[PDB]
């Protein structure tokens, strides 16, 4: 199991908190090879966890963050404050 | 002074008039001013000298025929209050200016200075209690009932494209060409003069719109046609005389797709369909492509929605749900649309009340539409 | 194989070039590729049919313009391939591509993908010795002769607030838009067809982009210019007829500080700059604040710094000194940084060379880029 942390509190907090499980099935051969072939799988991993840390949510939770609450309207548009207040929709 | 409003759809080829809650508008003509080419030497002739409306369709031979609107801008003001006064008066409607208040319609993306000298006529020379101005492609969808869609338009003067979702129109999304009807029309004529008969006459030239409306069709496939050798179907004119057409009644209608034709690198119908919905958001698109609603007189070509749907097939995302509605009456979609709006209650709220014109000016009127 | 190395500076409104060690870039030219609209009838005519440089610029009119480069990120590969073939070629710089080492520049932050293909092009179809690319902010601090510091830059495509502290570019401290000139000239010829000139062609499409370098002003309170009446202003086209450009001229640049204008979300310039100081560290903020530099085309505006210091003193910590300088030729000042960075003796270490490319490939233009 693979855990990362990271904590900001300047002005309010963010924190980044994860993990990421994994089973593997290793062959022995050598003392040469087993402990260059772990080091591998370990070196891939955290490497392709980093990557996914790092790339994913610099762009996907921006689109995800985003679509909890978009940055600006469906119409991409300011809303008109004059226009909620003297305006009717619907049948 | 709340009485029932008048909903003038001005347009450039055709004006359409009536009062609000109406199935059809019960007052539509040709917006344009007819006078007299020849000299009037006998007494008991056509009194006025300025023709407008059922009168000027039937005598087009004297009349030398100016329209004042084009690509919804207003060139010629005189003609337009001229016609305005011929909406209002005992001939058409048989109503006061005075009385009703009124709704108007323009194109999207106008002159700003033609709205405010569009206000000014109707707050000033005619005594208007209450004006509003409105889009076309919003009231096409308060028209058919629905709130989200796209509506592709095609008139006499603009083709453009206005995407709205849940009564929201998006303003940034609106595509516009100034290719149309009129612009169809002049290239048929153009095309005329090319198999051999020529019509140089203002009068004379509504023959060729009479032509474009009668006989002609959107093939589907412009180089399987091109490559084959066209039939030759004949046409009546006014006169008597025969003409065959050929190849010209199906080249026509292709300006409105291939804008490159005329001379003017523009996007095209097509094209504008697509762009005002890749402009609006990613969420939105698919709900759009499924909405497309037509309107407008040029959407009336034979095969023309057969090739709109082809035409997105190729540009838009694949595997993909494409809907062109089009409802029985295009030609007064927007009208209908304006006399709903007007009929509502909340319609009191949106226009401009003549105290508040008077007070603020051209600004109020600016702030009302958007 | 150590001759002097050549610096083309890119970019998607005006691309730049010339040799290693010069004053100013003696090669610039607007970066497009003209294309002939019109059927060149008779014989003795414009030879070539494309169209790059001032050839393109000369004869405007008939050429279909087009731009290979969107913010940073090129759409076309063939249109750049003939723009560095053209800048190599006898009409430019009268020289072989295989003599010299080149220095690319490329904005912060793009796909990797478009600098891979970039390498290719350098490497395989020119047969360059030696390559290597570059940041735009790290040049013109050079240029100027400091190593701390903010660049603030805004060309035809992209707008980035990079911080630098001595010799360390913060490749996470940078932030960056897709909003810039380009969309400014777009936004521009928006408003002139809500004024009433329209203009939809390709060649007249440059027009917008003179009238954009030349009759605008950026307010500084633009709440203020809104409520106040404009004097609509004149300006002559290269035809003739006369222009009052209205309340276009100041409202156009507003998009750079207010992004949701064209339909977009995004930070802004001032945002972005203050954003870029923020997310560096607390000790390097007062540092970075003193040193603000300024570049690009579309910081050239009439009140367009004394705006972007208003908007620090609204967002930034209060008693803290601000100040935005800038170069005499803003417009040059990345590529004066490069033809220093290519004269130094240090340069041969960094590039990538031909023989290094062959062996390995893409991954060592990304070891040695960072
Ligand atoms: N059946 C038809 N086929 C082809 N074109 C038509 C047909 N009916 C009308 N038109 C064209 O469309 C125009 C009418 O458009 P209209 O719906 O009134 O739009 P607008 O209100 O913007 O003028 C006419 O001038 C005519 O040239
Ligand atoms: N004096 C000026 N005022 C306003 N805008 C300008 C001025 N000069 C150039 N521009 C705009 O800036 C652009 C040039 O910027 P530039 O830095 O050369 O772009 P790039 O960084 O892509 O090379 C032009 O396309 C033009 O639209």
């Amino acid at each position: 199991v693979l855990k990362i942390q990271v904590h900001y509190y300047e002005d309010g907090n963010v924190q980044l908190v994860s993990h990421k499980d994994v089973q593997d099935s290793v062959t022995v051969s050598n003392e040469a090879q087993t402990a260059k072939e772990f080091i591998k799988i370990i070196e891939h991993a955290e490497n392709e966890y980093q990557t996914a840390i790092s790339e994913n949510y610099q762009t996907m939770s921006d689109t995800t963050f985003k679509a909890l609450r978009r940055q600006l309207p469906v119409t991409r548009t300011k809303i008109d404050w004059n226009k909620i207040l003297s305006y009717k929709i619907g049948k | 002074i709340a009485n029932q409003p008048v909903v003038i759809d001005n347009g450039s080829g055709v004006i359409k008039a009536g009062f609000a809650g109406d199935q059809i508008p019960k007052y539509c003509f040709p917006n344009y001013v007819g006078r007299p080419k020849h000299v009037r030497v006998m007494a008991g002739a056509l009194e006025g000298d300025i023709f407008i409306g059922p009168k000027a369709e039937e005598h087009r031979g004297l009349l030398s025929i100016r329209y004042p609107m084009e690509h919804g801008i207003v060139k010629d003001w005189n003609d337009m209050e001229r016609i305005w006064q011929y909406v209002y008066s005992k001939e058409q409607l048989q109503t006061f200016s005075e009385e009703h208040p009124v709704l108007l319609t323009e194109a999207p993306l106008n002159p700003r200075k033609n709205r405010e000298r569009a206000a000014e006529v109707f707050f000033e020379t005619f005594n208007v209690p209450a004006l509003f101005i409105s889009m076309q492609a919003v009231l096409s969808l308060y028209a058919t009932g629905r709130t989200t869609g796209v509506v592709l338009d095609s008139g006499d003067g603009v083709t453009h494209a206005v995407p709205i979702y849940e009564g929201f129109a998006m303003p940034h999304s609106i595509m516009r060409i100034d290719i149309a009807g009129r612009d169809v029309s002049r290239f048929l004529r153009l095309y005329l003069r090319k198999e051999g008969y020529d019509f140089h006459s203002s009068s004379e030239f509504e023959i060729v719109k009479a032509i474009k409306e009668r006989a002609c069709y959107l093939s589907i496939n412009p180089q399987k046609d091109e490559t084959l050798e066209t039939e030759k179907a004949q046409y009546y004119l006014p006169d008597g005389s025969t003409i065959e057409i050929g190849p010209s009644r199906f080249r026509a209608p292709e300006l409105l797709f291939r804008p490159d034709l005329i001379g003017e690198e523009s996007e095209g119908i097509h094209e504008v369909l697509v762009f005002a919905i890749q402009k609006s958001d990613m969420d939105l698109r698919r709900t759009l492509f499924s909405n497309i609603v037509l309107s407008g007189g040029s959407t009336l070509f034979k095969g023309f929605g057969d090739r709109l749907l082809s035409e997105v097939k190729k540009l838009a995302p694949k595997d993909v749900k494409i809907r062109i509605s089009a409802p029985q009456e295009r030609l007064y979609s927007t009208w209908i649309g304006g006399s709903i709006l007007a009929s509502l209650d909340t319609f009191k709220k949106m226009w401009v009340s003549k105290k508040e014109y008077e007070e603020d000016g051209a600004r109020s009127i600016h702030r009302k539409t958007f």
